[PDB]
Order: structure tokens, then C-alpha cells, then sequence
């Protein structure tokens, strides 16, 4: 029911930009916070930032290594999620999820793509 | 900020056989009023994404097997599989969701002897 | 004009609605209260304790008596006619009691006639029936003791232990009457004063006056309860030591196009943290009106509110506004005790705050799940027919409102303090902060 | 200086003027209250409910004299002198209870060698004379129904039910007992504990003890209900179950150039309204120096204010000057019940709000007819020799001050509002509105 | 993490340190309980009085059996399941109560079996044990009354007499039971009614119930005297005239990383005044948090607070911040009574005002002399080893802190005023000040 | 603002009979606090300037003749007078004086047969 | 006792002005309030303009038809109230009653007098 | 302000004898919470600084002979010694310091016969 | 042990300034409020100035005569107390004494030092 779909993944040169988008459905998206979290290859989880809803005037969080670079948008018509990304790096190849918050929990995750800079 | 701890990194298991992980926080995840912990448990598959296990402390997520226990307070948490299956090889983390910047954990790593 | 949806959004849920009614249109009965026994079939070994009771007897009733004598002094037929100049300073509702008494005069100069009857009572409720214009009846305070205690022990113990026995059944009396007729009684030309306070002249037994008076029903229970039953001391005599009472029983009117609306308080979530509005749990409706209610003053049935008098009380115009609709003017606190109501039930359908409490659905055997973003969950059987939360199972009805109830959000108000101190704090620091900004003015 | 021209014209109507007066110099005796009865002529069938009655009183009576220990033991003569390590952690009132529980022990240790003829005692009040230095007097609690109900009974009925009603009297009295004597008395070594509530000990008969001690007047019932006579426990015996009780008689001493003023409240007119203006209702004078008093702890009587403690409390400068004349600075409440005073009467002359109450002059018959821009209206019989104001006609005398006054206006101050919940929306919105203008800046 | 030392310094000198701890887990037991007596013994002459008192004691118990017939009908086995349309509106706690009131139906079946027994039983306090699931104790208002008063003087008086005073005694009981069971009793589905409310269905013997069915410890009186010893009415028989009653018994259990901090205040100086701190005397601590509490509801013992329901609130930042050092956000009010706490001793240090008290060191002879720009003085025996304040003599500690407490200044906090229509006022003033900065702006 | 309606516009009444007249508001004109109604009936002769009769819902002004009789509450308000004689032929004004803009009624003549 | 005499009335041409002027005796006049109300020939009563008095900062009240062309002024020394009209209309010629008001309610009437505009 | 005046400027006493001067203020001096009176008394020798007598109403300073007395109240104050030595010529002084400019007395002077 | 020591004093020309010192000992100095007080030859004695602590925010509080002309200072780290003097009179020779205030009274008096002015 409840589908995530992420796009817009690749290879970059490094100081590069790339934009990721997410299409949600099954579910009200206005209703819910959003997520991304990205995946470095062998490694563990890692949180990146967080968009909230329209009640609480979308507020915005961003993690401390992609504080200045990144930013988080979304758009409720088309219930999309975007992370626009930029002054690329070669830390920042990864698998990148658009998750669904649920409570205050991270309750669905999406198949995730893939960012190669080099 | 607080940081997640767990252990071990890595256990190797046989099929049937019991088996326990931990996973400790620097400050306490108790809430003042509503008397909860705000730990998840999440398990992810080789070649898969993460799947959420627990959520509160203790609490199940819908289609999870009952062989999967949650327990702990405080700073103190434990992972606990009754009889773990061949389908149970994957990596296990917990997160604390309490606060910003809600990080993650190390990882643990179950094998099938 | 309540908006009850939005109400409801920020955690008041709408009870009951009551009616309200106020006393009105009093009867008129006139009684006699004997403050002191007779004792003329123990008279051999009554001691010397009957004269000093009479003494401290005495003392106590003359002050009552001096303050009846400046209105009974200062008035005449004119119809009744009072001289300003003599009473000199006196409120509104004095001069109404003075009035009163002096209409109650008649019946008492009446009742006076029968004072050797008054004094020879020797039972605790007697009936003075020699004409009907005058059918009175007579309480004796320690009456009852006396006759079947003392009198038949007579012959058994000796009477030195009967005449201490007697002191201390009358200093008891005593003690217990000086909370209510003594100098704290400063003003007894008023009719203000309940019926069960009149009746610590006879041993707090208003039970037996007011049987012996007229009849109970359940409006008669309300009145009661409602504090509507009063009495006036009409007359004082300092020698038989008896006063007359005249008791006002008046009927319960139901005002027109008002009721008194209940909203219960539920706690919402909102950023990680509980809290509760700030909001009169008792509004008064008049005529499409609005307003406070001091209901601790009035008694609370389950179908209506019943008062002795009219107790409504203005409403600022920021809450009258976040009572129609504008919930960002509405305040709020946060909560940090684990004790507090987290549901309600209202129609059949319920206001849950499901961050805090675990709801699930026993139809789907699933659990039901709140957002972050969410104050509340409302609850009925389009979603889940029957819900369990803890040791309770409940059947859910049909919710009338908003299709799109759960899809909608509501816009917050800012948190306060309630705390005395708190108030104190705070308006220090914005007279501070006010004097900073005049400064940079 | 209040200017009592101006207060009226805003609806505060000068009543009586009262003196002040405050408790000092007591006076002490001591008296000795015993917690069993003496059952020597039931002992046949007491049964064991004396044992159980003594393990329970025991249980009550072992935490006060573990308090008083505190203070007994680290006291001794240096002239009383006292070791704060041993105490610790006290209040300045602890310490001078603690003093005079020191100054009591010589007549508490010459009163216990009559310890054998306490314990014989089968009489409700014993007096005990065998020196002048030591002639107490004894009370016990339940002596008196023993005496007159248990004894002469013990032959008629099968007194198992004798021992039945034995332990439910010393149960009902345990249960009273409770309330003043249990965990609630945390601090049993200060004085403040009125006689009344030791009077518990034996039954609430305040009135056979202060009988048996002293005497009474007016002022003695004046002391006795404004809580000024007290008592201190200084000696508990954990064989006999007896306590000693030290009480103290003030007397009432005035105090020079004090007065208290009170100001009747009287709606009146402002735009097609009616209002009360918030002030206090009594004012404390000393030296020409106004303050306010809490005299919700005071005795009022028709002549004088008594409390056992002084109890002035300061006021805002604002309020200060609104008193003095500036009405421009008196807050006024708006007024939407239809219960609410409409006029009054002072030194024999009228203040009525005649827009919303009907007012005729008797004497030409017409009426006494109020204009839109007034307040107030004054009446005396300059113009209107007997006024009728409903069912009252009252005659009227000349007022003193302005010969112009109901040709003068007044200046009016701002409204306010005064619940709880409206004055957390107010500090609410006034922060806002604050916050809003440092924005700006 | 209270600062005491800057505390102390603007006149907050702490006291003891207590316990925090709550009821939880309660045991259950079912009493019954009579309402009217059994005079077969007198049937003689008791004429009609026992039908009246039934049609009186029908019309009062009537309303009750119907607020529970709503639960009873609604309620089954679904593992409680409840109807909520039939129910439409009630809260949390109502809803809890009702399944315990379905918990306890199985009991009252059991008990309802013995109606003959029940109807039969002719002494106050009675034993039911025909078998050990249903063992019950029934209790009978009146009957040790009539048993040891009325019965053996039968043959003694006219029994007219007899007649009247078993009337005066019911109308008496009547009116001691319309206080607690009459139209106040709204939603007797609860269960937060004390013993000591229910007992007055027995005449106010609580004990007599209590020692009956349990034990007695000072956890016991501990938890009687804090009201955590509650019951519910689970059945009401309208033909016999009974109740049932299940009585909770719980236990004390402490909370960790939790205590209670106690505030003496004390006056000091500034600018030739005398000044006392406006900051919250009792102050919780809860795993280094720092919040109110609200202790009016709980019970205070010298090592502990026991309360029925936890009773933590909010606190202000700036209240918070004072608490920790910031002396400077702290408020004060100016003192304008002679009757103020001036020195106090903690830990064997004295903290003394001696520029309004004096004193002087007995040691060496000499005044202790304090400063014009001090505040407070402390004294510990470095500088005096026994210090004399009137007519006490106190040997003193050593002070644990800084060396140069007297040599070390403080900041003072604003003035403030406290009466309520001193809020009024300061909040219209403050309006007003706004009011003209936004008209400047 | 609260509209003011007078009936009938005309009356045709002959000496000795009793007449009634009617005036009817849109909004109510009972005060919160006092209880009174805030309106007035006012009489003009022809030739002559309006002269007062009914200040209040019901209280006559001096010199008004003991005939005239001012009764209602709410919205509706009658005017009554019990025997007419010659010298009341003039016209009849019902005003409202609780608000702006304190509009008059359309009035209504009395005629005598 | 009470009288109010008014003068100034008469015949104007369109689009002029003229000032009304009433008199006022027998009562005290700083302390009431006073009306200015019109009647057209042979039609019925129409309030025109209020002023109060000193206590309530003389404010002011016009009915619509008036509002920017009429002004209502009062002179306490002199005990006289005034009414200045500008872009006189057909629509004003009527006879003017100077008004009393006591209590709430109209209490006393002048004579009146006439505007004709022609 | 709050003028002090002092009786007699000056007299002349013997050995052994009595003496006693009054000093007198235009206000009170008595404090309304702690009831203190702010008047004190200084002495100064020929050729000597000034010295403190009595700085309360009638408290003593440290190694003042017992022969001296301060008493009184309000605005009325009185100084007394008992029995005046030879040491005692010097000129006594009267100040008041509740507020400000917290002035000093005219003085007395003493003199031996 | 408490030891007030005045230095500075002499003869000064008609409207000329002159500075006067005061030494103190014995004592915690930054404590107390401390005050000058004047004495001329045969008369009363006369307070000019006041001087309070840190804690008071070192208030300052003159005489009527010396108002506009006088300043008092001090020094807590060396312990010192100043008079500045300006617009000299003829009025103003006396003999000046350094004050130490205990509690609100005058505690303690130096020796005192003379000033001429001709
Ligand atoms: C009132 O009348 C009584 C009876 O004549 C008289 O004794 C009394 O002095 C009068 N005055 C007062 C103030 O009671
Ligand atoms: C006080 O003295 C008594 C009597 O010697 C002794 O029993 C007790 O232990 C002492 N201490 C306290 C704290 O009561």
C-alpha cells in the first residue's frame, strides 16, 4: 500500500550538483514528516535531513556534514520529496532512502539510488 | 547529543539456539510524563533495505515473528531472538528517535554456523 | 456558537448541556426554638448549674437583641416607613431585612401571647394549637436527653454524678452553639442564614423541623443542597430564653433560552511534549450570550445547574474569540505528571491522544497509529468498530462532522503559567522588559 | 486623607469606622487530660478491647513525645540555654516554644508526683488539691457515659452488647481523635494550637474546661473566636495515657492612631452599562500611613477588628493614589448578572444608581429622574425630604460637602477583568502584543 | 543543583530534606452496610415512624441505584466490553471505574445469596460465615443505640416518649447522612470516596471499620491521614435498605532519584527596609529536574511526602534560573508588619537580620554589628561560639562553605506586590504603559 | 441597527371605545443587567412639537392621564388607551433609545367618528 | 421651566449653508446631552445629529443623509448648541426640533424651526 | 527634612549630681516594621574627635560608663547621667539618621561647678 | 585596631580647589559607606558628603552648600577616600573628619584636618 520511490541518482564529478526526488503513494502525504538517510557501501546508517509538515510552518533539519550543501524541499500536489545537492564531495557516494516517519519513528523506507562521485 | 552504543559488533549463531544483543545510551530515553522509551529496533537483509522491528521499547510492528523480544529501560536495552532461523541472517541496529540529531547504531552482524 | 470541532481538535471535548434555574417566590412559616430544658422532675438535686447556664445564656442572646432593637425602634406605618437619620449607615439588602421584620412583627406579637404555654413544654416537639390563627410549634434543645436519660437514672446513681452529668451535657450545647450564635453572628437582621445553621439551637436536627414543618420530594433535596432554605430571627426573649424564627421556603424557576455547556480537557501531543488548554470547563448561554459562571457557588445535578442567585461573571474578548473558532488565542500548559486524562468518550465516539496511549483495533487486530504532527485521533466505527485500550473494550458509534476529521491540522496557541508565584515572576519580568523597550524609546 | 466625595461619585459609599486591637501579656495555667476511663466497677466483662485500646492509643501518643525529646533533651540551664548542633535545623518560633517548654518542666515535674492519684480518678473533672503549689485539675475523656450508661445497665441487659458498645464508644472516639492529634500534628513544640482543637482530647467540650479554669465576659468570647487562646502539650505519660497542657489567656491591647475604614460597593452608569470598581473593601490607617490588611484570618465586630497577629500588607502606589483622588487610576469591573447592590445609605443621605432602580420622591409625588452622563446620584432632603425606593420610604438627612455635587463629573478608569483563566489571556496577550513591539524596534 | 549559598544570602535558608512516595496496588475487600435498625424488641410502640423513614430513605437511595443501573446494563463479556453508544459520553476514570464496578458483580452475587440472614442480624457489628467464599461483616447504623438505650427503658417511661426519641434519633442520623450520600453524590461510579465519607453511613466510625476487616501500622495512619484508603458502591438494595461496599487497601511505594527541598524564609535589609523573597517554599527534585509541586493535596511527615496521585507542575524559566544562582531574577516584597521569621538555624549555623534583631556574643560580651549594605549575617563559631537573642542562649557549629561569606556582596531582584486586586491594577497599568509605546511607535 | 415597525398606519375609533396600537422591533430591547426595556411612545398634535408619553416599556410621564397604558417586553410593545376621548387626536410615535441610531416608527394617526 | 427656543431658520438656494442656533434655559446645561431632530411637511420624525457633554469628551454621533455635510456644536457658557449645514439639498427643507435629553430617552422639545431650500 | 533641636545650649552642674538634657525632632523617628528609633547621641572633648555614646534610642556603646541613660520615643528623647564626674566636661550632640541629609543637633555643653 | 588617618589639609586662596585624603585600616574598607563631616572653628558639627559601597552601585549624596562644588571618590584597592574640592569660599574653613558608617549610624571618626581659606 504504503510505496516510496526514489529517482535521479548517478555519477557526478566531484564539486558537482544532483537533485533526488521521491514519489509517495498509498498514503496522505501532507499529513506525515520526511526523511532522507543514506548508506555508505559496507558501512552503516546514516541520518541526513528531515523536512516537517505544514503545520508546523516546515521546519528543517540538516545533518552537520552536508549542513551548508543540501537542502530539502517538498512539494504536497504532487506529494515529491527533493533533496537538492551541492559541492559534491567524495564522501558522498551512497545509497540514499526517502523514509516515511510514523509517530516519532522512521516507519517506511524506500529501495533507495545510487550516488557515485568521481 | 546522545550517543548509541552496541554490542557485540559481530555472533555467530547456530539454528535453534538463543541469542541476545545490546544496545546502551550515554543519557536516559525515558519520557517525564508519558513514562516511555524512545528506542527502535531495525533489521536489514543483505541486498535489502531496513525493516523496522520495534519501535517502542517493547512493541512489535505489525508481521513481525513472535520470536523477536524487546526489553530494557534507561540507557539499557536488549535484543533478544528465542530460536533464530536461517531467514534471520542479517545486520541489526538500534536508534534513539528521542531528540535531534537521532543517530543511529553500530551495527550487529548475526552469522549461521 | 461554540465551534466544537476545533474544540475538540485542541483537546476540550463537548459533554453534557444542563439547565439553569435560580430560587424565587418564598412561603413563610413561623417556629419557636427553646434554648434551655425544663427540669422540674429532677428539681431535687438540679444544683446551682441551671443559673449559671442562665448566665452565660444571657450573655450570649443580649448583643442579638441590641441589634434588633435599632430596626425595630426606627420604624412605623407610613407602607412601612423608615427614619434615615437613626439607622445612619445600612446596605441595600439591610433595609430589605429590616423591612421583612418588620412585616414578621404581627405574627410574632401573636405567638408571644402564649408565653406560660411557651414555658411549662416539657416533651421536645410540642403543638401550640389553642387557635388557628396562631398554631405554632416548639422545639426544646436538650429536651430528649433529660427525659430518657437523666430522669430514669434517678434512684440508681447518686445525683451528684446526675448534676455533672447535666453541666456537661449543657457546656457541650454551649460549645457547639458558639460557632454560629456568637460574635460571628454580626449582622442577624439579614435572612441570608441557611436552615441547617438555624438548627445548632437544636442540636444540628433541621431533619425533624422541617418534617415537622411541610414536605420532601426531590426539588425539595435540591432546594436544600442548594443552600435556598433560610430563616430570619424575628424575636429574642431574654427571659423565658426562646427566640421565633421565620423560615422562607421559595420554588426553583427555570430561566428562559440559557444552559450551561461542560467541556472535558484531553491532553494533546505536540512537539515531543504533552499539554492541555487553558480553557472555563462551565460556559453560560443566555440569549446567544456568552459568559463566565461561578459554579462553585451553586450545586451540580445531572440535568441542571441550580443557584440561589444569579452568579454570571464577564468574559474577556480573546476567549469569547477562542471559543468561537480563532484556537490560536487559546492558552495552554505543559504537562509534567504522569496523571492525567488522556481520553473521551463523546457520542459514542472517541478523542484519544494515541502518542501517549497505546490504541489498537480488535476487529483487524492491528494498531492504531498517530502521526507526530497530530494533536489527537477522533475515533469511530468508519475506521475501527471496536476499540481496546488496556483492560477496556469499546463499541464505537458513527462520528457526525468533517469527513476529513484526521486530515486536517488546527493552529496552536502559546503556552502559559498558572502558578501564583509564576504570575508574579512573569509580570516582573514584562514590566522589565517594558521599561528596556520604553528606554530605547 | 481618603477623598470620600470622589469615591462615592465612583460607587465606594464610606461605612463605619473600626479600631484595631491585638492580642499580648498571657497568662498561664495548666491542666492535665487523661485519654482512658477508668472501667474498675465493669471489670467483670471489659473483655480484652482495653488492651487493644491501649496498643492503639499507645501507637498514637509515641511520635509527640519523640518530637518534644528533640527539644528536652538539649536544653539546660546556662538563662536557657540551648545546643544547635543537636537541633540542627529550626525556626525562630520553634526556639521560643522550645524556651517555653524549658520554663514549664518545673511545674510539669511537680504536678507528675500526683501520678498514683491521677490513675485512681473514676469522676469526668477531679480536682486536685493536696498542696497549693500543685492543686490541677483532671479530665477524662469517656468517665461520664460510663458513669451514667454502662454501670446501671449491667444488670439488665447481657453486657456482651456491654462490651460491644464499650469498644465502639472508644472506637468513635479514637475516630475523632484523629483528626487533630494524628500525622497532621507534625510540629507539637510551638503554641499556636488553639484550645479548641486540644479540646478533641475530651470530646470538643471547650466550654467545661475554660469553666472550670477561669471566667467569662465579652471580651473573653471575643478572645475565644478570634483564635487567641492556645495551648501547648509539655508532658506525655506512655503508662497512664495523660497529657499535661499549658494554657495561655491573653488580653486584648489597642493599638494608637489605627483605624480600619470599610467602603460599601455600589453599581453605577457608564454608557448604557453598569459597573463595580475593584478596590479593596477595607483599608488599614496608622500614622497617616495607608496599607492593606488580610482580614480573612480577623474577628469583625460592629465596633472593632481583633486578630491575634498583626496582619498588614503593603499596597501599589497606583492604588495608593486612586484612594486619595485620582479616580482616573480605579479599575472597574462590567457587571452582566442582574444580582447586584444599587444603592446605600451613609450618615443618613442616599447614594443610588437611579437609571437602572426606580426612584420617586414622596413628598411632590414625582419622580427623581437621572441623566445619561451620570454616575451616581446623591439624595438628601434638600431636595427630596422622603424617598420610596419599591416597597422602603425612607426620610432623609442633609449632607455635608459640595453643595454642587450632582452638578460635577468624575473622571473614570479603565475596565479590567478578574477570573483566573482571563487573567492568564491577558499576561498572554499583553506579552504578544510586547514581543510584537520589540519586533517593530 | 540549588544554589543554597546565594539562596541563603537573599534570606531562603534551607531546611530538611523529604521522601517522595505514592500509593499504587491495592487489595480489595467487600463489607455491607446497614441503613435501617432492627427494633422487633420494641415493636410494641415504635408506631409509624419506621414507613416515614423508609419512603424518606427510598427516595434518597433511588437516584444512586440508577447512576449504576447505566453501567450495569451496558457492561458484558466480549475481556470487559462496554457498550459506548448506549454510554454516549463519560471520561477516562469513569470508564476504569465502570470495569472494576463489572469486576466486583461476582462478589456481590455471592454476598446477595444471604438476604435472609442480612435482613435478620440485631447487632451492630456482625459476622456472616456460612461458607468461606461469601465471609462478610455487616454493620447496622443504629442498633447499639437502641440495644443499650431504648430496649431496658421500655418499662420505665411511657413509651409515647420512647416513640419520640427513636423518631429524633433517625432524623438525626438522616441529617448527619444528606451531606455525603444526598444530591452532592453525582457519579457514584468512581472510586476516589474516602473511608472516612463512606463511614458516615455508620455514624462516622471509620476505626470500627477498619480494625474489623484489617491491621493497623504507622503506614497505616500514614495512609489514612494522606486519603488513599477508598470505596466504591457496587450494589443498593431497595427493599432491605443496604449497600455493598468494596474498600482499596494500597501500599506506599517510593520513587527513586527523587526529593523534596524545603525553603525557610527569612527578612533582610536593603535601604532602610525590610524585605522577604516571593520564591516557592517546596521545591521537587526528579533525576536532576526541577519542578512544583502542588503539597496542599499531600500529607507532610518530618521524613517524608505522601500524596494519593502524583501532583508535579510546571515552573518558569525565569524561576528556574533564580533557583540556580541567578539572585537577580529573583522577586521581593516589602515588609510593612511587625510580625515577621527574622534569624533561623540550619545545619547549627545561624542566619540573622541583625540589623532589626539584636544581638551580641556572649563569649567575649560584645554586639555583633552588622552593615547598613548587608543583607544577612551569618554566625558559626569561628566568630561566636554561643550567640544570645533575647531570652535564648545558642552554642553554634562550624559553617561549611566559603570562608568570606560576610565579605562577599549580593544582587538584588525587583519588588513586587502580591494582593489580588494589586494584580489587577499592575496588569491595567502595564496595559495602559503598552498602549502609549504603541502609540509613540 | 434595529428596525422599527408601527400597526396599524390609521385608526377610525369614536368616543368612549378602547383602542390599541402595536409596535414591533427586529432585535430585542431588553437590557442584560437592569432588566428594562428601552423604549418610548411619544404623542404629536397636529400644530403642536412631540410631547412624551412612555419613557420606559410602562412608565407613564408626569402629567400623562391615568387612560394611557404602555405594556410588552422583547420585541413586541402595545400601546392602550382604555376610553378616547376628543382631545387625543394626534399622531403616536414608538422610538428605541438602546442603540444607535435611535430610529423613530412610521406612527399612526387616530381619527374620532 | 425647561425651555428651548430655536432660531436661524429660513429660505436658502442649493448647494449653500446656513447655522441654526438654539437656545436652552431653565435647566443646568454642561450635564445632558442634546439632538438635533427634523420633520419633512406632513412626514413622520428623523433623528439627525447627537452631541454629549463634557464628561464623555463631546462626542459627536450624525445620521447617514448628514454625516459629511452637517456638524453639531455646543457652548456651555453661553447655554447654546449649534447646527452648521453645508451643500444644502432639496431634500432638507423640514422644521428642526432642538431636543433634551434625559436619561437615554428624548426627554424635552423645542418649538422648531423651518428650512426651506428652493 | 527633619529639623533637630536640642534644651539647654548649656548648664552647669557639680559633682555627684543629676543631669539631664532632651533632644527633640519635628517627625517621627520610630521605624514601622522593626519599631527602632534612629537617634543617637555623641560626645566630643575639648580638643578631642567626636565619639559615639548611644546609636540606638537607648543602647550603650562598647566601653561607655553605665553612669549614661538614653531614653524616649517618637520625636522626644531625653539623655540623663546619673552622677556626672569631672570627665564628663565635653559638649553632647543629638543626631537623627532615618533619612537623608541626616543632620546633626545643635549641642549642649556642660559645664563643672 | 579601626584607624582613619585625614592628610592634605592647609591654606588655600579664595575660589582655588584643593584635594583631601583619608587613610584606612583595620577593617574590610569595600564593606561600608563612609562619610565627610565638617566642623568650623567653634560651631556645631556638619555633614557634607556620603559616599556607599559596590553593591549599592556607589551612590554619591552632597550637601545643599557644597552641591555643585564638591566630589567624593574611593579607592577599594588601596582602601582610600577623596575629597575634591573646587570654588573654594570663605565659608568652608573648618576642620573635615573621614566618617565610617556602621550599620546606619556614624561608627567611627579620624583626627581630622584643617582647611584656611583667604
Ligand atoms: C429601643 O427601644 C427599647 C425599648 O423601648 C429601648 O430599651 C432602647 O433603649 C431603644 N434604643 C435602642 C438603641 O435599642
Ligand atoms: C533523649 O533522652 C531520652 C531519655 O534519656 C532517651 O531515651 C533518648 O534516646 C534521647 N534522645 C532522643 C533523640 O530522644
Amino acid at each position: 500500500e504504503v510505496q516510496l520511490v526514489e529517482s535521479g541518482g548517478g555519477l557526478v564529478q566531484p564539486k558537482g550538483s544532483l537533485k533526488l526526488s521521491c514519489a509517495a503513494s498509498g498514503f496522505i502525504f501532507n499529513t506525515y514528516a520526511m526523511h532522507w538517510v543514506r548508506q555508505a557501501p559496507g558501512k552503516g546508517l546514516e541520518w541526513v535531513a528531515r523536512i516537517r509538515s505544514k503545520s508546523s510552518n516546515y521546519a528543517t533539519y540538516y545533518a552537520d556534514s552536508v549542513k551548508d550543501r543540501f537542502t530539502i524541499s517538498r512539494d504536497d500536489s504532487q506529494s515529491m520529496l527533493y533533496l537538492q545537492m551541492n559541492n559534491l564531495k567524495t564522501e558522498d557516494t551512497a545509497m540514499y532512502y526517502c523514509v516515511r516517519e510514523g509517530g516519532y519513528y522512521f516507519d517506511y523506507w524506500g529501495q533507495g539510488t545510487t550516488l557515485t562521485v568521481s | 547529543d546522545i550517543v548509541m552504543s552496541q554490542s557485540p559488533s559481530s555472533l555467530a549463531v547456530s539454528v535453534g539456539e538463543k541469542v541476545t544483543m545490546s544496545c546502551k545510551s550515554s543519557q536516559s530515553l525515558l519520557h517525564v510524563s508519558n513514562q516511555k522509551n524512545y528506542l527502535a529496533w531495525y533489521q536489514q537483509k543483505p541486498g535489502q533495505s531496513p525493516k523496522l522491528l520495534i519501535y517502542w521499547a517493547s512493541t512489535r510492528e505489525s508481521g513481525v515473528p513472535d520470536r523477536f523480544t524487546g526489553s530494557g529501560s534507561g540507557t539499557d536495552f536488549t535484543l533478544t531472538i528465542s530460536s533464530v532461523k536461517a531467514e534471520d541472517l542479517a545486520v541489526y541496529y538500534c536508534q534513539q528517535y528521542y531528540s535531534y540529531p537521532w543517530p543511529f547504531g553500530g551495527g550487529t552482524k548475526l552469522e549461521i554456523k | 456558537i461554540l465551534h466544537y470541532e476545533k474544540l475538540s481538535k485542541i483537546g476540550l471535548v463537548k459533554g453534557v448541556t444542563r439547565k439553569y434555574k435560580i430560587k424565587s417566590n418564598p412561603l413563610t412559616k413561623d417556629i419557636v426554638i427553646k434554648m434551655i430544658p425544663n427540669v422540674s422532675n429532677m428539681s431535687q438535686c438540679t444544683g446551682s448549674v441551671m443559673e449559671n447556664y442562665k448566665t452565660r445564656l444571657n450573655g450570649i442572646l443580649t448583643p442579638i437583641k441590641g441589634a434588633l432593637e435599632i430596626y425595630k425602634n426606627n420604624t412605623h406605618d407610613c407602607g412601612v416607613c423608615m427614619a434615615g437619620v437613626a439607622i445612619g449607615i445600612a446596605t441595600a439588602a439591610q433595609i430589605t431585612a429590616g423591612v421583612a421584620l418588620y412585616e414578621a412583627m404581627k405574627n410574632a406579637d401573636n405567638i408571644n401571647k402564649l408565653k406560660s404555654s411557651i414555658e411549662s413544654t416539657n416533651e421536645a416537639v410540642v403543638k401550640l394549637q389553642e387557635t388557628a390563627e396562631k398554631t405554632v410549634y416548639v422545639f426544646t434543645a436538650l429536651q430528649d436527653y433529660i427525659n430518657t436519660n437523666l430522669v430514669p437514672t434517678i434512684d440508681k446513681i447518686p445525683c451528684k454524678q446526675t448534676e455533672l452529668s447535666l453541666d456537661l451535657a449543657l457546656s457541650k450545647y454551649l460549645s457547639d452553639l458558639l460557632f454560629v450564635f456568637g460574635p460571628n453572628l454580626q449582622d442577624p437582621v439579614s435572612n441570608s442564614m441557611t436552615i441547617q445553621a438555624i438548627s445548632q439551637a437544636f442540636g444540628g436536627n433541621y431533619e425533624t423541623l422541617l418534617r415537622t414543618l411541610g414536605y420532601a420530594t426531590e426539588d425539595f433535596d435540591d432546594l436544600l443542597e442548594s443552600d435556598s432554605i433560610t430563616g430570619q430571627i424575628i424575636y429574642v426573649d431574654l427571659s423565658s430564653y426562646y427566640i421565633i424564627v421565620r423560615v422562607y421556603f421559595p420554588i426553583l424557576t427555570e430561566i428562559q433560552q440559557a444552559y450551561i455547556q461542560e467541556l472535558l480537557p484531553v491532553s494533546f501531543n505536540n512537539d515531543n511534549s504533552e499539554w492541555i488548554s487553558i480553557v472555563p470547563n462551565f460556559i453560560l448561554v443566555r440569549n446567544t450570550l456568552i459568559s463566565n459562571i461561578e459554579i462553585g457557588f451553586c450545586l451540580i445535578t445531572k440535568r441542571s445547574v441550580i443557584c440561589n442567585q444569579d452568579y454570571a461573571t464577564p468574559m474577556t474578548n480573546n476567549m469569547r474569540e477562542c471559543l468561537t473558532g480563532s484556537t490560536e488565542k487559546c492558552p495552554r500548559e505543559l504537562v509534567v505528571s504522569s496523571h492525567v486524562p488522556r481520553f473521551a468518550l463523546s457520542n459514542g465516539v472517541l478523542f484519544a491522544n494515541c502518542i501517549s496511549v497505546t490504541c489498537q483495533c480488535q476487529t483487524t487486530g492491528r494498531a492504531i497509529s498517530q502521526s507526530g504532527e497530530q494533536t489527537l485521533l477522533m475515533i469511530d466505527n468508519t475506521t475501527c468498530p471496536t476499540a481496546v485500550l488496556g483492560n477496556v473494550i469499546i463499541s464505537l458509534g458513527k462520528y457526525l462532522g468533517s469527513v476529513n476529521y484526521n486530515s486536517e491540522g488546527i493552529a496552536i496557541g502559546p503556552p502559559v503559567f498558572t502558578d501564583k508565584v509564576d504570575i508574579s515572576s512573569q509580570i516582573s519580568s514584562m514590566n522589565q522588559s517594558l521599561q528596556q523597550s520604553k528606554d530605547y524609546i
